């Protein structure tokens, strides 16, 4: 029973490693008083700078996309969005929603600027990023040009958020 | 020998502390008292208070009282006593009881909580075979040949 | 409705289990009202 | 009511004669809230926003502007409820053993209701107050046995992720000692904006004895108190900083600030005794009767406690 | 991802297969017009005829003991009610509230008729049964007198309810 219940718990945690805002009941408070360094979380959708003019879309997901480049996916049902990128990528996507599994994209023709997934903590200011197979960004034949503002920095075991501005395609 | 000590006291009583308060012979009843439990009276023999009972019969022209004892004449336990009608309160060994008993004064050092206990002949709990009784506790000695120790009975075993 | 006023007069045990912690609340307050350190 | 139910005018008449608890000193007014339920628990949602980048120039024409964020956590909070048993006297039988001094049967420990009730109410009073500043429930002075309880169920002592600090058993009586930890327990406190408040301080009658004795070669015109005074004014911004003796401490210092934002005190409504309906009754004279008490509602913000052990093996 | 979220559900439906009354939500409603044989279920708490004047314990309990003989163990903390039998037993849990953890006894002093967890599917009508040490019911060293008033009647792989009416103990 007890071993039950630390299992349950095991898969909880990783389940709820892979998610925008797991909901945890804790028993204390925690405080952060201090404005500095408060944004950079898991949590935080959208991107730093939004327009009034940004085009949003929703769709069905497949996996876990959020804060990814995701590509168009055609299977019956409607065609979803997957977590992808190399030459098949279609857009990125900023929020998501569980309830209704449906997920807020901007397309790759709109520039955006936000904390995106990276592979690893290889990733410095100044450096052409490649959104890879799986969605992430990893340091570079790059078909997009996306620059990291900033270091990766390190939230969960994998959890790498950096901040980058995509603006369009290379040629 | 007695549910209030013959003997009256020179001082006051310190009403501030709350624990501990309770390991007093005074203490009559039982700690956890279930408001369907069977209660018995009986003329007393002795001074079986705090002690287990048994049936005693006379010569006939009086009725039966109850004596301090145990082993295969065992019929309950004596939780509490009236001295002016000379009335002990008898819970048969049916019923469940919990509270303060007499201890055996001797290896009262080696009873403790989760110990298998009996009763002998004089009505006082010793440790092990016929009745169920479990320590609670250990050993409270208040006075030089008197002990008592927090212990369940839960009737007879096989 | 608390236990210090004497015109209150409950009509069941629910109203007297609120007035007592009506009455309890008022001596919190009253207690802190008369608090120096 | 009081026409029909003797038992709950008794009480009425009585409910006046039993002494507020200690614990209302332990706290400010304003960190004091009551709640509405007997047995359960209740979730708290506190928001914090946050910016994301650096503000944005107004400058000619611009629609791209930075955005700041929100987040929210939750947190849950157990209670309890116990009762307790205790015979009296039924209201017929009291002429019977009325004296002219007293009212009650002293051979066999049998009282009158209202005597009874106030003598109980009293006893679970003080088990109440244990219960708030140490977070355990124990009758042994040993403090073993404890009745488990539930989580997110603490006291000031044993809350968890606080600053905790332990004195060696051979510097048991250096004071230098004892205010070297105690330094570096304020240290490690961690209020946040919120360092400008009140700050509150509770010691054992032992540990109070040894902070009246001169301040240390040896000094004068001042005292150990006053030397803890001035350290703890050192990380509440020069705030007031009071002292109170506890009985229920052994061996143990604890320091915590007086804002309700860091620390709130929110009790059931029914955390005090509370006579019940229930009256068992006989054809004898001896009635039971049973009271009810909650217990829970303690929260606090991480890292915001000092607690101070003083080892004394 | 969905690997997580089959092991979440694995272990959600193994520890909730040791409760009372598990918290499922159905997708629609069940039919149960017909009023015969709804009372065999594992949530079905108390005794099939219950008496005014019985006695009933609350301990906390350690592990999972509900519908089982219990025995007292003493350890700091209060002595707690554990499933067990054989010469230990001091009484059978008849219900649990989980949020309280605290198990209700009725002790052997007491007759109790009711169901109770079962060994196996091997029990029939008019049989001697004895408390394992896990605190279930086998075929029968009886130093109580049980006897089985059904047959084993199966909801789960190991759920086992029987109608068995304990009087006391033998001699």
């Amino acid at each position: 029973t007890t071993q039950l219940v630390k299992e349950y718990q095991e898969k909880r945690s990783k389940l709820e490693k892979f998610m925008k805002n797991p909901q945890h009941d804790a028993s204390l408070l925690s405080n952060s008083n201090e404005f500095r360094d408060k944004n950079v979380e898991f949590f935080a959708s959208g991107g730093t700078r939004t327009s009034k003019f940004d085009k949003l879309e929703n769709h069905p997901f497949l996996g876990y996309p959020y804060k990814r480049g995701v590509k168009r996916v055609i299977q019956h049902y409607e065609p979803h969005v997957e977590a992808g990128g190399g030459e098949d990528l279609y857009g990125i996507c900023i929020d998501i929603d569980e309830f209704s599994k449906t997920a807020t994209i901007v397309p790759i023709t709109n520039n955006f600027e936000g904390y995106l997934v990276a592979k690893d903590s290889t990733v410095k200011v100044k450096d052409k990023l490649i959104f890879n197979k799986d969605g992430a960004l990893e340091k570079v034949k790059a078909t997009i040009n996306a620059t990291a503002l900033t270091d990766a920095k390190q939230i969960s075991n994998e959890v790498y958020l950096v901040k980058v501005a995509v603006f369009g395609n290379k040629a | 020998l007695m549910k209030n000590p013959q003997q009256d006291s020179g001082l006051l009583s310190n009403s501030i502390d709350f624990r501990d308060q309770n390991l007093i012979f005074s203490n009559s009843g039982g700690v956890c008292t279930s408001s369907k439990d069977k209660i018995e009276n009986y003329p007393a023999k002795g001074y079986p208070y705090k002690r287990g009972v048994k049936l005693s019969f006379g010569d006939g022209t009086t009725e039966l009282e109850v004596e301090a004892g145990g082993g295969d004449d065992l019929y309950g336990v004596c939780s509490d006593i009236d001295e002016f009608s000379g009335m002990a309160t008898v819970i048969p060994i049916t019923n469940n009881f919990t509270g303060y008993l007499t201890l055996k004064k001797d290896g009262q050092n080696g009873v403790n909580p989760g110990d298998k206990l009996n009763f002998n002949q004089h009505g006082e709990l010793e440790k092990v075979k016929s009745v169920n009784a479990i320590a609670l506790s250990k050993a409270h000695k208040l006075t030089e040949d008197l002990f008592i120790v927090l212990a369940s009975v839960f009737g007879n075993r096989a | 409705a608390s236990l210090l006023d004497s015109n209150f007069v409950p009509i069941n045990f629910t109203e007297f289990v609120q007035a007592i912690s009506n009455t309890y609340k008022q001596r919190r307050i009253q207690f802190y009202e008369n608090l120096k350190r | 009511l009081f026409d029909e139910n003797y038992y709950a005018k008794a009480v009425a008449n009585i409910i006046g004669e039993v002494k507020d608890p200690i614990m209302y000193k332990w706290f400010s007014p304003d960190q004091i809230e009551d709640v509405d339920l007997q047995m359960g628990y209740q979730k708290t949602v506190k928001w914090d926003a946050f910016l994301n980048a650096n503000p944005t120039t107004i400058a000619n024409e611009v629609n791209t502007i930075s955005t700041i964020g929100f987040s929210s956590e939750v947190v849950r909070l157990n209670y309890l409820k116990l009762q307790y048993k205790f015979r009296h006297l039924k209201q017929t039988s009291e002429k019977f053993y009325t004296s002219d001094s007293y009212i009650g049967d002293i051979n066999n420990n049998l009282l009158p209701f209202a005597q009874a009730y106030k003598l109980a109410s009293s006893e679970i009073i003080k088990l109440i107050n244990h219960f708030v500043l140490t977070g355990t429930v124990s009758i042994q002075k040993d403090g073993k046995n404890q009745k488990r309880l539930l989580p997110n169920m603490y006291g000031l002592l044993n809350m968890p992720e606080q600053i905790k600090e332990e004195v060696a058993s051979g510097d048991k009586d250096k004071m230098d000692k004892i205010f070297e930890k105690i330094e570096a327990g304020l240290s490690k406190l961690e209020l946040g904006d919120e360092f400008s408040t009140p700050m509150m301080v509770i010691v054992d009658p032992a540990t109070s004895l040894k902070l009246v004795k001169p301040y240390a070669a040896a000094s004068s015109c001042e005292k150990w108190e006053d030397v803890l005074i001035q350290t703890i004014k050192a990380i509440n911004n020069r705030e007031d900083v009071y002292i109170e003796t506890s009985n229920l401490l052994k061996h143990k210092i604890l320091i915590y600030p007086l804002n309700s934002e860091l620390i709130k005190f929110k009790p059931s409504k029914y955390m005090l005794p509370t006579p019940n309906e229930q009256v068992d009754k006989d054809s004898t004279d001896v009635a039971h009767s049973y009271i009810d008490f909650v217990l829970g509602g303690l929260l606090a913000t991480r890292k915001t406690i000092l607690q101070v052990n003083i080892k004394q093996s």
